[PDB]
DNA sequence: CTGAATATTGTCGGAACCAAGTCTCCATATGGAATTAATAA
DNA sequence: TTATTAATTCCATATGGAGACTTGGTTCCGACAATATTCAG
């Protein structure tokens, strides 16, 4: 760890005479002609607004605000106050609400390192109320300049005054009033304005345009799979909401082989019967399976010194292994080679939530190093003449595999529902001809590749939007 | 107790010969959402 | 008749913290292997 | 005339655990100022 050395006098920096390590990691003699909170901003005391009842107002907690300074408020109305959102209305009635005045900045008080600072823009409409967990400041200088100087720069001095105290690392208005902002950093940004606002505005509107067409990695798989097979997605989500199945005693042993009569199995049967009403290409998977080798999960330390190991978070709805190992072991089992990922392998997740169990992916990434797949991965070397593994993985990630594994995953603990080899061998999935399987794969490969390219341009723009600020400040 | 059988082939015909309806249903919300800081009301799918 | 001190009225400040989301090593059969084995020409 | 079991070892493997670690931020009690009070010199 760090080894510093400070003096007694340095305990006089704050009237709270704190002497914690985190606060004084930043404390040091200063030569820059620092500014203070008086010149830059002004803390605005919070007040409880008089909300009307007819108009549905919009509320936002800390969790609704994103890391990149976006708000996703919840539309609440006193007219429809049910028990699901009763807690929010309880907070509102208690008095944890305030309407930000236009142009202010709202810094979150809890956990500053997430950089959850939001700016109320001077333009636009439909103002949104916020939880008093934020802190209002009125920037005497240009609001956008202070906003960008607080998000990108000064992100470590704000994090150097947070108070943990047997729990949440939180801030206080006094902590902000204690900050020691520099002069050159702020005056360089303020003087070089009228272009450092135009460039950032253009880049932000480009980012907004890119986000305007973004789609999730699951809807794309759902869209094309719904395009084929002529599946009414609206009716499927309606039959899934039914909570009443009345089967008979005779229809318990049909294709059971182990006498399972739980409600989940009996609703699986109904859903699978509904899904295949018009599709006639279905054959059991157990025919086209050659092996079901599991993985190896030794005791692993995060960021250790040894062979890397994958995790359940590296399987995405796309169908490609993320190959982003985090955990590392140093233990051997005399059979290391059999538990190393190879190009073309088909891995299915074994053990997750009821909605994320059974996700499959093909490696499709040439990596020369050896990476262990945990025992929560089932590798499925199969017959490469009818299945076309990519198609199988993307079928499993689709609603055709997200509903079967949602109701066949055995387990007492619903948080780690697991699938066994028997479910894989007894799964009746639709197999179209090899030519027909290739067409879908091309579609939900090109569309998702375009989506990923969208996901890459936005990151590059958001990185240069702060590189510009850094180079402007330090100049 | 079973008699040197697989009990599946036997159980199929046993259930075929004698049959009775069975009732199954699922509740999603029970109405007593508890946390380490007390209870809280919720919709109750079981009874009203 | 100028109090300040107790009925309390609504607001800060913390918390042997704690829900939300979702990712895990390991004890325990187990059976198909091995083994012993008894079939029987 | 042997070599089939079927028991007794023994393996790496499949299965499952009234789980359990990670990350983020939430309620609620306790002060507490400021209501009020409050009787009195």
């Amino acid at each position: 760890g760090l080894i510093q050395r400070r003096n007694f006098s340095t305990f006089a920096s704050e009237p709270s005479v704190r002497f914690d390590f985190n606060y004084m990691k930043s404390v040091t003699p200063t030569t820059e002609e620092y500014y203070t909170y008086k010149s830059l901003f002004e803390v605005v005391p919070s007040t409880v607004p008089t909300l009307d009842e007819s108009e549905p107002f919009k509320y936002a907690e800390i969790g609704h605000v994103s890391k990149n300074g976006e708000v996703f408020p919840v539309t609440l109305s006193f007219e429809d106050r049910d028990e699901l959102n009763e807690d929010l209305f309880k907070k509102i009635e208690k008095g944890d609400i305030f309407l930000p005045e236009r142009g202010n900045i709202l810094i979150s008080a809890i956990r500053p390192y997430l950089n959850k600072i939001v700016l109320i823009k001077e333009d636009d409409k439909t103002d949104i109320y916020f939880t008093k967990a934020f802190i209002q400041i009125k920037p005497l200088i240009n609001s956008r300049i202070l906003y960008y100087a607080l998000r990108t720069i000064f992100s470590e001095k704000i994090n150097a005054v947070s108070r943990q105290g047997k729990g949440y690392p939180t801030l206080k208005e006094d902590d902000l009033k204690t900050i020691q902002f520099s002069k050159k950093v702020i005056d360089n940004l303020l003087a070089k304005e009228e272009e450092l606002i135009s460039n950032i505005d253009a880049l932000e509107k480009d980012i907004k345009e890119l986000k305007s067409i973004q789609r999730s990695k699951k809807e794309i798989v759902d869209e094309v799979f719904s395009s084929h097979f002529n599946i009414n997605m609206v009716e499927l989500m309606a039959l899934d909401s039914q909570r009443r199945v009345d089967v008979g005693l005779s229809s318990i042993s049909s294709l059971n082989s182990t006498i399972r009569y739980s409600y989940r199995w009996n609703k699986m049967k109904l859903i699978q019967k509904y899904l295949y009403r018009d599709i006639d290409c279905i054959e059991p998977l157990g025919k086209y399976i050659l092996s079901s080798n599991n993985g190896w999960s030794p005791e692993s330390v995060v960021g250790g010194e040894g062979i890397p190991i994958l995790g359940q978070e590296h399987l995405e709805f796309d169908g490609v292994l993320n190959v982003s190992p985090t955990k590392a072991t140093t233990k051997t089992k005399n059979n290391m080679e059999n538990f190393f990922i190879q190009e073309g392998d088909l891995f299915i997740s074994r053990g997750n939530t009821v909605d994320l169990v059974g996700l499959a992916c093909v490696v499709e990434t040439e990596v020369t190093e050896d990476i262990i797949y945990p025992d929560l991965y089932i590798r499925l070397k199969i017959d490469e003449k009818v299945i076309h593994k990519k198609y199988l993985a993307l079928l499993f990630n689709s609603f055709f595999g997200r509903l079967y594994f949602k109701y066949v995953s055995k387990g007492k603990n619903q948080t780690m529902v697991k699938i066994s080899s028997n479910e894989l061998l007894n799964y009746y999935l639709p197999i179209p001809p090899m030519e027909e399987q290739l067409e879908i794969v091309g579609k939900i490969e090109e569309q998702i590749g375009a989506q990923n390219e969208i996901e890459k341009q936005i990151e590059e723009k958001r990185n240069q939007i702060r590189v510009i600020i850094e180079e402007t400040a330090r100049s | 107790v079973f008699g040197f059988y697989n009990a599946w082939w036997v159980f199929g015909e046993v259930a075929k010969e004698l049959d009775y309806p069975i009732f199954m249903a699922e509740a999603e919300n029970v109405g007593y959402k508890r946390t380490k800081k007390g209870e809280k009301p919720m919709p109750n799918d079981l009874y009203d």
